[PDB]
C-alpha cells in the first residue's frame, strides 16, 4: 500500500504537468502568432519554437 | 529543338508576344516585324481570327473513311449478333460523316493536326508559309504569325495550339452528336448543335464579357433545370447569371433544348472546352491572387476562438470514432473543469449520445499520443514529376535574361547551371532525399531554413477564367514536408474521424448515393450544394493553429504541423511570368504587388489539402448540428454536397432556408464568406465525382468525355482507347462510345498514314479490326470490357471479329496475315505473361519501347551518388524478376492467373512497380535515352514501312474456322509450346445465341436461360427505375494460405514459398443496365454453370437494349439458348505441383465432418440474419443484403447438408435468444408474411418436395400442424420453437459446445469442404384418389376443402374414361385442379405456358411430391402455344374438355353424392355413371393428411393451435386477428364433426385477465378485444370424421376453454 | 522510515506547485484579455 | 519492477521539464526582438 | 541504492524547481511592462 499512496501522487504530480503543458501552448499559439504578423514584408528570420528531437 | 509540343498543356501566356513586339532586339524580331500588317490584332484576341478559317469544301477525301466505319461498325455489331441494330449504327456513321457542316470541321482539324506535325519537334528555327485555308501561318522560334487577310495576329505557338486544340474537340463534340442522336427517342439534336456554335462564334463582345458567358454557361443550365423541375425547395440559380442579358441568343436556344429535354440541355452545355480559351492577364491576375493570400475577412481574434470551437469538435469527432473502432477512449488527459459526463464515459469507455449536441464538453479534453509520425514516405508519393523548385538561388532560372535586361537595364546573375534538379524524381536520384528526418529536423524546431522559403506561383492551363487560377510549385524541402503531413493525416487521423470516415470507405459511399437516388425522386431529401471559390487562397493561420496543435501533441512531432501553419508568413512568393521578372537586389527576390510577395496569411492553392478537408467537415458539422437535421456531407473538394433528410415537422423548404442560414453564419465565421452565386438546394440535380445525377439517374457524359514522351502513333491511340473506354466506364452508353471511337481511330490514322495505305479500304478495315491482343495497334473495336465490367479473356474476341470479317465482308484471309503479321517469339519471355496472363507470346512490333525496363533500370543504378537507390538496385532486379517468372513457369498445369496472383504478392513485384513508376516521369526517360526528333520520324517510317510487306505472317487459317474457345486454347499451345490452360474464357455472343421466344422449336429450348419482361418496355424506361432488385501483405499472404490449405493442397514447395515470403516481412509461426434490369425478372433454370455467368447476363440485358433502341418492342419473353457446346468446358481444377524446386531464393532488402459443422452455421447465420431482418422497416427491407451475404450459394450445395441438423441448429439459436415480445411479434407477422432476405429465401431453397418429407422435423411434425399451402407450412416448421413446445424441447437434446464455437469468419471453409458429400435425395411420386369403373368406394377425395373438389374429381374421372395418355392444361384452369390431374398415373402433361414459366412454377410450388416434376413436360410445355388434341381451360373447340354446371343435382354418383356437373368432349357428353373409386395407397399431402380420419389427430391438432393462440395473446401490441380466423377453421371443423350448427359469424373476445389469456365468446371482462370471425362454412372434409362414436372422444380431456369454444350455446 | 521523511517533502513540493498553479491562472487573465485589448 | 517503471516516467518527466524550460527560453528572444521593433 | 540516487533526482528536482521560479521571476515583470507600454 506504501507504493501506491505516493503512486496517486506521482499523478497528480503528472496532472499538474499536464495542465501545465495546455497553460503554455495557448501561450505559444499567441506569441507566434503575433511575431508571424509582423513579418509580412520584412526580412524577419524564423525563430525556432521547440529544441529539438531528443 | 523548337516547337516540343503537340497539344495545348500551358497557360496562354501573353507577355512574350508584348516584348517582341515593341521592346527585344534579336535577329526573330527582324522578320517578325516584316510579316505583321497594318491591322495587327493583339494576341488576347486570337480567337478573334481563327473563326473566320473556311476551307474549301471537300478538300480531302476520306470517303473511305466513311466506307471503312461503316463495315467496321457492320462487322462489330454482326458478331455481337445484335444485327437488327447494324442498321441505326452505320446509318448513324454514315450522316454523321456526311453532313456538310460536320465535314468541314472534320477536314478543318485534319489540317490543324497535319500543320501541327508538320512543326511540330521540328529542328528549323523558321517554316516558311503554311496554308491553312485562308490562313497563312508562319512559324518563327516560339512565335507565330496569323494573316488571313491584311490582319496581323503575332500571337505565341500556344496559341496556335489552342486554336488547333479547339479545332479538334468540335470535332469530337459533332460527331459524338450526331451519333448520340441516332440512338434516342429525341434522335436528331445536330441542329442545336450547329445553331449553338454558330451563336457563341457570332459573338463580338469583349474579351472578359465573352469568357464569362462561355464560364457560365453551364451553371446557368443547371440554373435552368433546377428552377423548372424544383418540386419542394424553391430555386433562385438561374436568375444570379448575366447570359440572357448579354447573349439573349444562346439564352433562348438553351431555353429551348430544356423545352426539349432536361438531360439534352446538361448534357450539350457540359462541354467546355470547346471554345477557345483565355490569355490570363498576368498583370491584374497575379495582382489579385497576391492581394487574397493576404487579405482579412475576419479579425484574427475572432478566427481563433472559432479555431477553438473547431478543435473541441475535432475532438469530440476523433474521440467518438476512435471509441466505435476499439470501445475504449484514446489516451486523454481530462483538464480540471472537465464534466463529470467527460470523465464518466472515459471510465467505462464508451460514446453517450448527449455528446453529439455538446461538443463544447470537449474544450477540456485533450489527446495524448496515439501514434509517431512516419517520417519515412514510400517510393509511391516521393517518385512523382511535380515539378519543384530545388532551393532558392535557382529562382533566378525562370525568367528570361533578355526580358530582365529591358525591364530594369542590368543583367540578372544567372550561374551557369540550375544549383540542383527540378523535379522530385531528379532530387530522389541525386541522393538528396537519403535522409528525410534530417531534413524535416528544422520543421520539427520549426524553423525551415531559408534556403527552402521560396514559392513560385505557376498559372493553370486549360481554365476558363481571364485572371487565372495559380497552382503551388514548392521547394524540395516544402514537398517532402506536404507528402508527410498529408500521408500522417490520411493515415492515423482522418480515418478515425467519425463523421468525415463515412466519406472515403466506398461501401458506405455507395450506399449513400444509392439510397440519395432512391430516396430524391419521391422527395423526402434535398441536397445543399456548396461550391467555395476562394478556398484555396483562404484559410488563415489563425483558424487551423489549435489544430495544428492537437495534432502536434497527438503524433509527438513538436511543433511540425504548426510550422507548416504559420509557414507564409514567412515564405517569399514570385509568380512564374517569364518575360516579366521580379527585381533581383542581392540575389533575392524583391516584394512589388505584382511580380513577387514577401510573406502571406495562406500557403496556396495545394497545400494542406487534407487538414483544410478536416475543418472544413468541422464547421459544416457544427453549422447543422445546431439545427437540428440529418446530414451526411459528401466531398472532399473545393465542392461539397450536403445531404439534409425530411423532418416530421417542417417541410423541406424551411429546412432548407435554415441550413442555408446556418451555413452561411457558420462560414462567414471561418473567413471563408460564402455567396449566392455559388450554392443551389435541389431535389433534382446532384453533382458528386464530376457527375451530374438528374432525378436520380446518372447524366450521361458521352458529349464531355468524347469531346476531350516521344510522340507517336501507338501513344496517340492508346490515349484515344484509354479515354474512350473511361467514358464507356461512365453512364455513356457503350455504343455511342463505340462508334465515335471508330470514327475517331479513323480520322487518327487518315492523319498519320500516306495516301497508299488510307486509300485502300480493306486494308484500312482489317488494320482497324486488328487489336493489340494480337499484336496491333490499340482499337476501340477490340475491347470487351467496352460492356462488361469484370475481367474477360480479349482474344476469343479478336478471332471471333477475325472470322466475323472474313466471312461478311470481301477481305481475303492472305489480307489477314499480311496485316497481322504474327511472329512468334523465339524464346518465351515468362515475365510478360506473369504480367498480362492472357497475352500471347508474339513480338509487339508497334510498341513504342521495348525492353527499356532494363535501359531505365541500367540508368538509375549507374549515374546516381545516392544512397536509397542503391541500396534498392544492389543487383539488377529486371533479372530477379526474370528468375522469378521462369520459376513460376514450372507449374505443371500452367495458371497465369495464378502466376500473377503469386508473383503479384512478391517484392519483386513491388521493385518492378518502382522501375515502371520511375518510367513514368517524362524526362528521366529521356535521361535514359541519351535526339527524340529522329526517333520519332524513324518510328513512324518503321510503321509506314510495316503496313507494306506483302509477306505473310504465321499462316492464320486454321485459327479463325470453328470456335473461337478451341481457336485461343490452340493459339496459346502453339505461341508458348506446352498447352497453357485455365485462362481462356469463351466470348458470350459465340456461345449463346439470342432468339426471339414468338418463334421457336423444342431443340431450341433444351439449354437456354430466360427473360421474362414484365411489361412491354419501350425507349421510356431505359432511363426509368422500375421494381425487381506494407505489411499488409502478411495478411494476404495468411488469408491465401489458408484458402490454399482448404482446397486441400499441402505441397512442400509452396509451404517453404510462402514461409520464405512470410520471413521475409518477418512473420514467423453492372452500372449502365441495372436501370433496364430492374424492369427484367431473370430465371436459371438449366443448371449448367463464377464471374463470367455476369457477363451472360449483361449479354441478355444488351440484346434487349439493343432489340428497343432499333425502334423495336419486347413484349413475350425471349431466350439466350447455348450455341457453341465446345464453348462449354467442364472444369475439373487440379493440384499446382511446381514440379523443379523453386530457385527464386528472397529479396528481403526492399520494404469432425463438415456437414455438422456447416449446418450449425448455416441455422446460427440464418437466426441472425432474421434478427436484423426483423429490426429493418418497410423503407429499409428493399435492400436483399443479407448479414453476411448468405445469397451467394448454389441449391446444391445446400441439399448436401441434411436439413434435420440445420433446423435443430436454428431452433436451438432462436429458444437461446429467448427475444421478447417485440421482436417475436416481429419476426411472427413477417415471417406469416415473406419479405427480404427471409423466408422469401428460405422459400426459395425448398421447392424440392425431397427435404420436406425427409426433414426429420417435418414428418414428425406433419400429422400436428395443419396448413394451406407450401408458404405456410414452411413457416410453422421455422417458428416451430415459439408455438409449438411439445417438439422443440425433443429435438433440442442435441448439442455440442465444439460446435458452438465454430467462427463464421470461415463459413465459406465449411460449404467447401462439404461440396462433394453424396447425392441429394430423390423426390418420389405420392399418389391422389383415383378412380376406375370397376373399384370400391373408399369415400376419399383429394381437394376436399377447396369449392373446385368437385369439378377436380369430374374432370379426373372424365380423363380416365377416355383413357388418356396426354392432356393439355391452359393457364386459365384453377391451379389447384391441374395439381390433381398432374397426381394422376400413366399420364402426360402439357402446360400451354407460351415461354411463361409463371403457371409452372405455381405448380410446383403448392405441390409436395414429385407428380408435377415427373409427369409435365417442360421442353413441350414453353414451346406449346394452342393445345393438339384433348386439352382443359378453353369453353369451347376440339378435343376440349367442357364442365357444365347442372342447375339441379338429378344424378347420384356411387362416390359423389352430388353430381353437380356434365362433361363434355366436343359438343358430346362423357358418360361416368359406371365409374368407381380407384384403391387408395399412399397419398400427396395435397389430401391433408395431417387432419386425418383419426380424430386424434386432429385432436392433436386442434389443442395445439389451442395453446399457440394462447401464447399469442400474451404478446402485446400483436394483430393477433388473422390467426383466430385459421383457428376458428379449426373450430368450425370440430363443430362440424360434434354435429354443432355453423354459424355463419361468430364473435369472440380477446385479452389478457389477471396474467392469463382470455378466449371467450361472452364478454365477462371489460379490456377484452371483441373480434369478429365470418364467412364460416361446414368443411365437407369434416364429413368424413363426422362418425357418431367419434364426437364423445373429441371432448375427452381438452381444456375447458377449448371445449367452450366448440360448444355453441 | 526512511519513506516516511520522503512524503512530507512531496507535501510542501505540491503546496509550491498549488502555490506556483494561481500564479499562471492570476495571469491567464491577464495575458489573456492583452490579445482581446489590441 | 513498478520502482524502476516510475524512475523511468519521472526522468522522462524530467526531460519534459527540460524542454519546457528551453522552450520558454526560447521565446526570450522572439519577444524581446519584438520590443527592439518598438 | 536505488534510495540514494532517488534523493538525487529529488534534489535536482528542486534546484531545476528554483531555476523555474527565478527564471519566471524574470518573466513576469517584463511581461508585465508591457501592459505599461499600452
Ligand atoms: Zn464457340
Ligand atoms: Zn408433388
Amino acid at each position: 500500500d506504501s507504493i501506491r499512496i505516493l503512486g496517486e501522487n506521482i499523478k497528480i504530480l503528472d496532472r499538474s504537468m499536464k495542465t501545465m503543458m495546455e497553460t503554455m501552448k495557448l501561450m505559444m499559439e499567441k506569441v507566434d502568432l503575433l511575431y508571424a504578423s509582423t513579418a509580412v514584408g520584412t526580412s524577419a528570420p524564423m525563430l525556432p519554437s521547440h529544441p529539438a528531437p531528443p | 529543338i523548337n516547337r516540343t509540343d503537340q497539344s495545348l498543356k500551358n497557360p496562354l501566356l501573353g507577355t512574350e508576344v508584348s516584348f517582341c513586339l515593341k521592346s527585344s532586339s534579336l535577329p526573330h524580331h527582324v522578320r517578325a516585324l516584316g510579316q505583321i500588317k497594318a491591322r495587327n490584332l493583339a494576341s488576347c484576341d486570337y480567337y478573334l481570327l481563327f473563326r473566320q478559317v473556311v476551307l474549301p469544301p471537300e478538300v480531302y477525301p476520306i470517303g473511305v473513311l466513311i466506307r471503312a466505319a461503316e463495315a467496321i461498325l457492320t462487322v462489330i455489331v454482326s458478331a455481337w449478333k445484335l444485327d437488327h441494330m447494324t442498321k441505326t449504327l452505320y446509318s448513324s456513321v454514315r450522316y454523321a460523316l456526311t453532313n456538310p457542316r460536320v465535314r468541314a470541321q472534320l477536314e478543318l482539324h485534319i489540317a490543324y493536326q497535319r500543320i501541327v506535325g508538320q512543326v511540330s519537334y521540328s529542328r528549323e528555327a523558321d517554316i516558311g508559309p503554311k496554308r491553312l485555308g485562308n490562313m497563312s501561318l508562319q512559324f518563327i522560334q516560339s512565335l507565330v504569325i496569323a494573316t488571313i487577310d491584311t490582319t496581323s495576329c503575332l500571337m505565341t505557338y500556344n496559341h496556335f495550339l489552342a486554336a488547333a486544340d479547339t479545332a479538334k474537340s468540335r470535332c469530337h463534340l459533332l460527331i459524338a452528336s450526331v451519333v448520340q442522336g441516332a440512338l434516342w427517342e429525341q434522335g436528331s439534336f445536330l441542329d442545336h448543335i450547329i445553331n449553338m456554335i454558330d451563336i457563341i462564334d457570332s459573338i463580338n463582345l469583349p474579351h472578359d464579357d465573352y469568357f464569362t458567358i462561355i464560364k457560365s454557361i453551364f451553371p446557368y443550365s443547371q440554373g435552368l433545370v433546377m428552377g423548372r423541375h424544383n418540386v419542394s425547395v424553391s430555386s433562385d440559380f438561374a436568375s444570379v447569371f448575366a447570359i440572357p442579358e448579354l447573349c439573349p441568343q444562346l439564352d433562348s436556344l438553351l431555353k429551348k433544348l430544356l423545352q426539349l429535354d432536361p438531360v439534352l440541355l446538361l448534357m450539350v452545355s457540359s462541354v467546355q472546352k470547346s471554345w477557345y480559351f483565355p490569355e490570363i492577364r498576368m498583370v491584374d491576375g497575379s495582382r489579385e491572387q497576391l492581394h487574397k493570400m493576404r487579405v482579412e475577412l475576419e479579425t484574427p481574434q475572432a478566427l481563433l476562438s472559432y479555431g477553438h470551437t473547431l478543435l473541441s469538435i475535432f475532438r469530440a469527432e476523433f474521440i467518438k470514432g476512435y471509441v466505435s473502432k476499439n470501445a475504449k477512449w484514446p489516451p486523454v488527459h481530462l483538464l480540471p473543469g472537465c464534466d463529470k459526463s467527460i470523465k464518466n464515459a472515459r471510465e467505462l469507455g464508451r460514446w453517450s449520445p448527449a455528446f453529439d449536441r455538446r461538443w463544447q464538453l470537449f474544450e477540456k479534453v485533450v489527446i495524448l499520443r496515439i501514434a509517431d509520425l512516419d517520417m519515412d514516405p514510400d517510393f509511391n508519393d516521393i517518385v512523382s514529376d511535380k515539378a519543384i523548385i530545388s532551393s532558392r538561388r535557382d529562382w533566378v532560372f525562370e525568367y528570361n535574361a533578355a526580358a530582365f535586361w529591358k525591364k530594369y537595364g542590368e543583367r540578372l546573375e544567372r550561374p551557369p547551371a540550375r544549383s540542383g534538379p527540378s523535379r522530385l524524381v531528379n532530387a530522389l536520384i541525386d541522393g538528396r532525399l537519403d535522409n528525410i528526418p534530417a531534413l524535416l529536423e528544422p520543421f520539427y524546431r520549426g524553423a525551415v531554413e531559408f534556403e527552402d522559403r521560396l514559392t513560385v506561383l505557376v498559372p493553370k492551363e486549360k481554365e476558363l477564367k481571364v485572371k487565372g487560377r495559380f497552382f503551388s510549385k514548392q521547394t524540395l524541402a516544402i514537398r517532402i514536408y506536404q507528402v508527410v503531413a498529408e500521408a500522417a493525416l490520411k493515415n492515423e487521423v482522418m480515418p478515425y474521424l467519425k463523421t468525415h470516415s463515412m466519406t472515403m470507405s466506398s461501401t458506405a459511399l455507395t450506399h449513400l448515393l444509392n439510397r440519395l437516388s432512391h430516396t430524391i425522386t419521391k422527395g423526402d431529401s434535398f441536397v445543399i450544394n456548396l461550391d467555395y471559390s476562394s478556398w484555396c487562397n483562404g484559410f488563415r493561420p489563425e483558424l487551423q493553429a489549435p489544430i495544428c496543435r492537437q495534432l502536434d501533441q497527438m503524433f509527438n512531432c513538436g511543433y511540425f504541423f504548426r510550422t507548416g501553419c504559420t509557414l507564409p508568413c514567412f515564405t517569399t512568393f514570385i509568380i512564374q511570368d517569364r518575360f516579366n521578372p521580379p527585381y533581383s537586389l542581392s540575389g533575392e527576390p524583391v516584394e512589388d504587388g505584382v511580380t513577387c510577395a514577401v510573406g502571406t496569411k495562406t500557403m496556396g492553392e495545394g497545400m494542406r489539402q487534407k487538414l483544410w478537408t478536416i475543418l472544413t467537415s468541422c464547421w459544416e458539422i457544427i453549422a447543422l448540428r445546431e439545427i437540428n437535421v440529418t446530414f451526411n456531407i459528401l466531398g472532399q473538394g473545393d465542392n461539397q454536397t450536403i445531404i439534409i433528410h425530411k423532418s416530421a415537422s417542417q417541410n423541406n423548404q424551411l429546412l432548407a432556408e435554415r441550413a442555408l442560414g446556418a451555413l452561411y453564419k457558420h462560414a462567414r465565421l471561418a473567413g471563408h464568406n460564402l455567396k449566392v452565386e455559388e450554392c443551389w438546394v435541389s431535389d433534382c440535380l446532384y453533382e458528386y465525382g464530376k457527375k451530374l445525377f438528374f432525378r436520380g439517374v446518372p447524366v450521361p457524359g458521352c458529349l464531355k468525355q468524347l469531346s476531350r514522351l516521344f510522340p507517336n502513333l501507338y501513344s496517340k491511340l492508346a490515349c484515344l482507347t484509354s479515354s474512350c473506354l473511361s467514358a464507356a466506364m461512365a453512364d455513356t452508353s457503350p455504343w455511342v462510345a463505340l462508334a465515335t471511337g471508330v470514327c475517331l481511330y479513323l480520322i487518327e490514322l487518315y492523319v498519320e498514314l500516306p495516301p497508299a495505305i488510307i486509300q485502300d479500304e480493306s486494308l484500312l478495315t482489317t488494320l482497324c479490326l486488328v487489336g493489340p491482343s494480337i499484336g496491333g495497334l490499340p482499337t476501340p473495336a477490340t475491347l470487351p470490357s467496352v460492356f462488361f465490367r469484370g475481367m474477360s479473356d480479349p482474344l476469343p474476341f479478336q478471332l471471333a471479329l477475325l472470322q466475323t470479317l472474313i466471312k461478311t465482308t470481301g477481305v481475303t484471309c492472305s489480307l489477314v496475315n499480311r496485316v497481322v503479321k504474327l511472329r512468334i517469339a523465339p524464346y518465351p519471355d515468362w515475365l510478360s505473361l506473369v504480367t498480362d496472363p492472357t497475352s500471347l507470346n508474339i513480338a509487339q512490333v508497334y510498341r513504342p519501347e521495348r525492353q527499356i525496363r532494363r535501359w531505365i533500370e541500367e540508368a538509375i543504378a549507374t549515374s546516381s551518388h545516392s544512397s536509397r537507390i542503391a541500396t534498392f538496385f544492389q543487383q539488377p532486379l529486371t533479372e530477379m524478376a526474370q528468375l522469378l517468372a521462369r520459376d513460376l513457369s514450372t507449374m505443371m498445369p500452367l495458371r497465369p492467373r495464378d502466376m500473377s496472383a503469386l508473383f503479384a504478392l512478391s517484392n519483386v513485384a513491388y521493385g518492378l512497380s518502382i522501375i515502371d513508376l520511375f518510367q513514368k516521369s517524362s524526362t528521366v526517360v529521356s535521361a535514359s535515352q541519351a535526339d527524340v526528333a529522329l526517333e520519332s520520324v524513324r518510328y513512324k517510317e518503321s510503321i509506314i514501312q510495316g503496313l507494306l510487306d506483302t509477306t505473310e505472317g504465321y499462316n492464320m487459317q486454321p485459327y479463325l474456322e470453328g470456335c473461337t474457345y478451341l481457336a485461343a486454347k490452340q493459339l496459346r499451345r502453339l505461341t508458348w509450346g506446352r498447352d497453357l490452360v485455365g485462362v481462356t474464357m469463351p466470348f458470350v455472343a459465340e456461345q449463346f445465341h439470342p432468339h426471339s421466344s414468338v418463334g421457336a422449336k423444342a431443340e431450341l429450348y433444351l439449354d437456354a436461360i430466360i427473360y421474362c419482361p414484365q411489361e412491354t418496355l419501350r425507349s421510356h424506361h431505359l432511363t426509368t427505375r422500375g421494381d425487381q432488385p506494407a505489411a499488409n501483405l502478411v495478411k494476404d499472404t495468411l488469408v491465401l494460405h489458408q484458402w490454399y490449405k482448404v482446397r486441400k493442397v499441402t505441397d512442400p514447395h509452396l509451404n517453404t514459398l510462402m514461409a520464405r515470403f512470410l520471413l521475409e516481412k518477418g512473420y514467423t509461426s453492372t452500372g449502365y443496365v441495372n436501370i433496364l434490369s430492374t424492369w427484367l425478372r431473370f430465371s436459371s433454370d438449366y443448371l449448367h454453370s463464377t464471374i463470367h455467368f455476369q457477363h451472360v447476363f449483361t449479354y441478355g440485358c444488351l440484346y434487349a437494349d439493343s432489340v428497343i433502341r432499333s425502334g423495336g418492342v419486347i413484349s413475350t419473353p425471349y431466350l439466350l439458348s447455348a450455341s457453341c457446346k465446345t464453348c462449354f468446358e467442364k472444369i475439373d481444377s487440379e493440384e499446382f505441383v511446381l514440379a523443379c524446386e523453386p530457385q527464386y531464393r528472397g529479396a528481403e532488402w526492399l520494404i469432425f465432418d463438415p456437414c455438422v459443422s456447416a449446418s450449425y452455421c448455416l441455422g446460427i447465420l440464418i437466426g441472425k440474419s432474421f434478427l436484423v431482418d426483423i429490426r429493418a422497416s418497410g423503407h429499409d427491407i428493399m435492400e436483399q443484403r443479407t448479414w453476411a451475404n448468405l445469397e451467394r450459394f448454389s441449391v446444391s450445395d445446400m441439399q448436401k447438408l441434411p436439413w434435420s441438423i440445420v433446423i435443430r441448429s436454428l431452433w436451438r439459436f432462436l429458444i437461446g435468444a429467448r427475444l421478447l415480445q417485440f421482436e417475436k411479434a416481429g419476426l411472427i407477422r413477417m415471417l406469416y408474411a415473406a419479405t427480404g432476405p427471409t423466408f422469401s429465401f428460405l422459400m426459395k431453397v425448398f421447392q424440392d418436395s425431397a427435404l420436406l418429407m425427409d426433414c426429420a422435423p417435418l414428418d414428425r411434425l406433419s400429422p400436428r400442424i395443419n396448413f394451406h399451402s407450401r408458404g405456410d407450412l414452411v413457416a410453422k416448421l421455422v417458428l416451430l420453437p415459439f408455438i409449438n413446445p411439445g417438439i422443440v424441447e425433443i429435438e433440442v437434446s442435441g448439442i455440442n459446445s465444439k460446435y458452438h464455437a465454430v467462427s463464421e469468419a470461415n463459413m465459406d471453409l465449411y460449404i467447401a469442404a462439404a461440396k462433394s458429400v453424396g447425392v441429394k435425395p430423390t423426390q418420389f411420386v405420392e399418389e391422389t384418389n383415383d378412380f376406375t369403373a370397376r373399384g370400391h368406394h373408399h369415400g376419399c377425395y383429394s381437394l376436399s376443402w377447396s369449392k373446385s373438389r368437385n369439378q377436380s374429381q369430374v374432370l379426373k374421372m372424365v380423363v380416365r374414361k377416355l383413357k388418356l395418355c396426354v392432356l393439355y392444361i391452359y393457364p386459365t384452369v384453377d391451379p389447384a385442379v391441374a395439381l390433381d390431374l398432374c397426381h394422376l398415373p400413366a399420364l402426360t402433361i402439357i402446360l400451354v405456358l407460351g415461354g411463361d414459366p409463371a403457371y409452372y412454377e405455381r405448380l410446383l410450388e403448392m405441390d409436395l411430391c414429385g407428380a408435377v416434376s415427373s409427369r409435365v413436360d417442360i421442353p413441350h410445355s414453353l414451346a406449346a402455344r394452342t393445345h393438339r388434341g384433348f386439352a382443359v381451360g378453353p369453353d369451347a373447340g376440339p378435343g376440349v374438355i367442357r364442365l357444365d354446371r347442372l342447375e339441379s343435382v338429378c344424378y347420384a354418383h356411387p362416390c359423389l353424392e352430388e353430381l353437380e356437373f356434365n362433361a363434355y368432349l366436343d359438343s358430346e357428353l362423357v358418360d361416368i355413371s359406371d365409374m368407381c373409386c380407384l384403391p387408395l395407397a399412399t397419398p400427396c399431402k395435397a389430401l391433408f393428411r395431417p387432419i386425418y380420419r383419426s380424430l386424434q389427430s386432429f385432436r392433436l391438432a386442434l389443442m395445439d393451435n389451442y395453446s399457440f393462440v394462447m401464447d399469442l395473446i400474451m404478446i402485446r401490441g400483436l394483430d393477433i386477428r388473422p390467426h383466430l380466423e385459421e383457428f376458428d377453421e379449426l373450430l368450425v371443423v370440430g363443430q362440424h364433426i360434434l354435429g354443432q350448427p355453423v354459424l355463419v359469424e361468430v364473435v369472440y373476445y380477446v385479452g389478457v385477465v389477471r396474467k392469463r389469456p382470455v378466449l371467450a365468446r361472452h364478454p365477462w371482462s371489460a379490456d377484452l378485444k371483441r373480434i369478429t370471425v365470418g364467412g364460416r362454412a361446414p368443411c365437407p372434409s369434416a364429413a368424413r370424421l363426422r362418425d357418431e362414436d367419434c364426437q364423445g372422444s373429441l371432448l375427452v380431456g381438452l381444456p375447458a376453454g377449448l371445449t367452450q369454444l366448440l360448444i355453441i350455446d
